[PDB]
DNA sequence: ATCACAATCCCGGTGCCGAGGCCGCTCAATTGGTCGTAGACAGCTCTAGCACCGCTTAAACGCACGTACGGATTCCGTACGTGCGTTTAAGCGGTGCTAGAGCTGTCTACGACCAATTGAGCGGCCTCGGCACCGGGATTGTGAT
DNA sequence: ATCACAATCCCGGTGCCGAGGCCGCTCAATTGGTCGTAGACAGCTCTAGCACCGCTTAAACGCACGTACGGAATCCGTACGTGCGTTTAAGCGGTGCTAGAGCTGTCTACGACCAATTGAGCGGCCTCGGCACCGGGATTGTGAT
């Protein structure tokens, strides 16, 4: 368990992110504490993603992660699309939804 | 015997179905080149673009281009039509804080 | 001394260049450049002062006209080998049109010949619905050079009877 | 020729892809994706931890400051879960 | 004979390449004034984010429009672009 | 007797609304409303006066700019009324409804 | 109950300053729901930056602090 | 020792250009800090102030005042279109809206 | 004693006396101007830690608080701003 | 066009409080000199952006047609606005309290910094399965019979 | 309703190339220890946020009434979608050229930093005039003639 993130039980890099906050003018000090949790939610964050891109490339008979799937993934989930409503992802399309009026009667 | 048509709107139905599950680029990918090279050309002259530099512009002008169209259905939709009209264009952006 | 900085809107700085702009348009004031034999292409413009960019070159000037009778005319210069093309189509709006610069007169902005490489292009400039077609500068041009723009012709053949791409 | 390093999370991405959908793997273009959301994250969560640490004239950022900031930035569940599992990674390295 | 006309490179953007990405927003109908009107909002959202993206290039003193530039100009305009960095 | 035509009241009060700055939801049931949603959050919380101030100027503008879009919206559809539905769009258009 | 302390007159003066001529019966309950999800939104932050400051007292700095993470910066109270 | 001249007489600017260079200092915004960085900081602060501030006395004397309200500030923050970008996202407190009502709705 | 704060009261006074002599402003107004100082400071600093940041310079020099200046403001308030940083940072150099 | 008529605008007095100016201090900005390192500048490599040429052909363009729809008109009923009188609760002003915000003082745990160790993670390479393209058969939405 | 019939979905065949796994290196994370100091905490002060009470109108509310307008139905013109035939220029690919992006080395001048100083700014205080409210004639959209 010589690795921070070992020890944490993390698969993100917590020396990584620790070095990223020293070096990325946060605060002239940066706790011992902070890169694990951050790493923890980054992580947690990755996964909840990955499941959902997972199940569309499920849906899709694919077993790969495409640009596609995670832009369903993101925009299907509401708090995953809140988190993300301000990014674009490139080669990922938009929903498929037709108006309900555009429908033929 | 009368050939066949479809009905006005069938189409639009179909290809608003094979553009929305699709991916890839609706612009053209050397004429969006150009007008960004000529678009730059006021800014700073003898400019050289990295190609995925106008594929991140490219990506970018459709996403804006798509959102854009979805509220301008929308707002199209509240006024009771299914035409796309440049008022609603206006609206949209006007509501967007862009104008 | 009441310092209050003088800031142009952008809603001034483009109204007082409009206006600064068309006084060329509705005005046949065409100075700073003369007429010259350049080999191969005859009659050509040539630049007697310093141009920068954005500073307006020349108004191309000719007849308005519309596609119907564009056409019969382009037919009736096909047929004359020796009358020239000097005509030009352009889009506005909605609809198509084009100018006519045939007729031989004092008119410059017809005497222009053509290059892709060149240092001028042509911008529409509307007055009151009316469009009116003007080459400008597209780079710092000194004295002396030949005004040169690109006619906007890359058909197939087109090409064959005029191969003046580059050089 | 030898070209210069370059720092990514893909293979972070790809572990915790593994660890999720141990069958399904990833394009370059997902995972490009996947490292730009990390970076876009990261870096949104500790802007809001230093503004956090300057409001309130601190001069550390510390686990307290992140998870303020997370709760400030995931909304519902996300931010619920994303504590949760924060504080449970905080107890674990404090415990070993 | 000839074809004498100018040509500008707004109308690259063209008719059916603007009914595409309507179609891909779920127009059905499109009046036929939009594309000159959508073609003017695209030169908007260019003459936004290319110069933001040109003040990058002439930040670095380069002559080069990097995407990363790009990538920057549009995170500053809040519409961040994924899978483009790095 | 004397009574105005429906509008020109209404005309007259846009203008008189527009012309001042003082806020117009009362200030005491703004207060209590506050109280209650931070209730949600968090038991036994004090407020400053400003941050109430502060929370109301925010709300009023907000809710100004959103009945500008809601107007707009309106004269969109061809009608004087602001309806729910003209709401919901100036919402959905800013992205703040999904 | 305190929802309804943003009264009927109150909903119609905040239109009027918007420049809304006529409103729909259905306005009032409609805009009393966007006001309370604004509120809701806003007073979350700021909560959330009094528990980080470990105060027990919402100030307005924290207030202003919520207005400018969600991109509605106010002038005025000190920010 | 010489003169103490400051450096806002130096650049001929009334605001800070010391506490300019001390709040980039402390705001930890990078390592270091140029000597021409809160010079041009302060030059940039104080021609935005004064822009501010000129429209905001225009509309001021057009409403037969002589001191900057809120009100003012806003009327000249909305009035130009530039200063209205900047601030396009930002709420000045009792500073109402411009008056304008849509000609659709005025009577005919 | 002490209860002591940091403002641009007095100089934006004072730039407003240069502006408009014979006018003053009231102590909301004076607040938001202040308000507004504040917000335009920390946007132009945190624009150019963000333009340091990006080409790997850890000094902040006029060059890129001139590209936060222009990245931020409009068209012509750009233009003028970095007019009058320039002007002034000639000055200060021509005054060492 | 013509009429009175409530609502608005204007001019003048008054108080009165918030803005504008002055005094002392103190804390930060200034001046001066050192150090070391971030950055400017010069030089080299080689990457990739630009530019061309030919051909294929997918897509854009141009045209004729008809039909779905945008838009103007009309009308009906209701659901708004406007004004009235009654209720209520906001608001001002005053009093009491006490919980908590803010400051101070100790100091202890905690984080930056440094020397050295090494293994996790980078790049480079190979390789083989997921996938794209394709062809064919079956199934399906659509619109006219 | 039934059936062409154009469109789409589903079954493999097969080649492509890019995702994944392995190996070498190397440099960045780890470990251990030192030291300065940041903030954790204990206590004091005293600010203001809360709670209550009592009039006092300003404001909200409930009702009546009618008028404008929202919305539905109808008709008409038009303009846009659909398909077809022509053209055109996008794209691919292949080849060169050289501009400059990236890296390396040096040397330097520029900013952090420290110490001593003093003066500008801020808290505090006074005082005083401009703005808000009241009160009366000028005015001006406004609704009915
Ligand atoms: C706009 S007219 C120019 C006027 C006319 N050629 C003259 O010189 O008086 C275009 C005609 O000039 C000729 N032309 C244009 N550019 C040329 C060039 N670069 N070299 C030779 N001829 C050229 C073409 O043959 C074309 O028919």
């Amino acid at each position: 368990a010589k690795t921070r993130s070992s020890r944490a039980g993390l698969q993100f890099p917590v020396g990584r992110v620790h070095r990223l906050l020293r070096k990325g003018n946060y605060a002239e000090r940066v706790g011992a504490g902070a890169p694990v949790y951050l790493a923890a939610v980054l992580e947690y964050l990755t996964a909840e993603i990955l499941e959902l891109a997972g199940n569309a490339a499920r849906d899709n008979k694919k077993t790969r992660i495409i640009p596609r799937h995670l832009q369903l993934a993101v925009r299907n989930d509401e708090e995953l699309n809140k988190l993300l409503g301000r990014v674009t992802i490139a080669q990922g399309g938009v929903l498929p939804n037709i108006q309900s009026v555009l429908l033929p009667k | 015997k009368k050939p066949h048509r479809y009905r006005p709107g069938t189409v639009a139905l179909r290809e608003i179905r094979r553009y929305q599950k699709s991916t890839e680029l609706l612009i053209r990918k050397l004429p969006f080149q150009r007008l960004v090279r000529e678009i730059a050309q006021d800014f700073k002259t003898d400019l050289r673009f990295q190609s995925s530099a106008v594929m991140a512009l490219q990506e970018a002008s459709e996403a804006y281009l798509v959102a854009l169209f979805e509220d301008t259905n929308l707002c199209a939709i509240h006024a009771k039509r299914v035409t796309i009209m440049p008022k609603d264009i206006q609206l949209a952006r006007r509501i967007r804080g862009e104008r | 001394p009441v310092r209050r900085s003088s800031r142009k809107s952008k809603a001034e700085l483009q109204s007082e260049e409009r206006k600064r702009i068309d006084e060329l348009i509705e005005s046949g004031k065409e100075e700073g450049m003369k007429i010259d034999l350049i080999d191969g292409k005859g009659r050509g413009v040539i630049a007697t002062k310093q141009f920068s960019r954005g500073d307006f070159v020349v108004e191309y000037h000719g007849d308005l006209i519309e596609i119907t009778d564009a056409k019969k005319r382009e037919a009736l210069y096909a047929q004359d080998p020796s009358t020239g093309c000097y005509m030009y189509y352009f889009q506005y709006l909605s609809k198509t049109y084009c100018v006519d610069a045939t007729r031989e007169t004092n008119r410059l902005g017809r005497l222009i010949n053509h290059s892709k490489c060149g240092n001028c292009q042509t911008k529409l400039h509307d007055i009151d619905g009316v469009p009116h077609l003007i080459l400008i500068a597209s780079r710092d041009i000194a004295a002396g050079e030949e005004l040169l723009y690109d006619y906007g012709d890359r058909s197939k053949a087109s090409i064959e009877a005029h191969p003046w791409l580059k050089h | 020729r030898r070209k210069t390093r370059k720092e990514s999370y893909a293979i972070y991405v790809y572990k915790v892809l593994k660890q999720v959908h141990p069958d399904t793997g990833i394009s370059s273009k997902a995972m490009s994706i996947m490292n730009s959301f990390v970076n876009d994250v990261f870096e949104r969560i500790a802007g809001e931890a230093s503004r956090l640490a300057h409001y309130n004239k601190r001069s550390t950022i510390t686990s307290r400051e992140i998870q303020t900031a997370v709760r400030l930035l995931l909304p519902g569940e996300l931010a619920k879960h994303a504590v949760s599992e924060g504080t449970k990674a905080v107890t674990k390295y404090t415990s070993a | 004979r000839h074809r004498c006309v100018l040509r500008d490179n707004i109308q690259g953007i063209t008719k059916p390449a603007i009914r595409r990405l309507a179609r891909r927003g779920g127009v059905k109908r499109i009046s036929g004034l939009i594309y000159e009107e959508t073609r003017g909002v695209l030169k908007v959202f260019l003459e936004n984010v290319i110069r933001d993206a040109v003040t990058y290039t002439e930040h670095a003193k380069r002559k080069t429009v990097t995407a990363m530039d790009v990538v920057y100009a549009l995170k500053r305009q809040g519409r961040t672009l994924y899978g483009f960095g790095g």
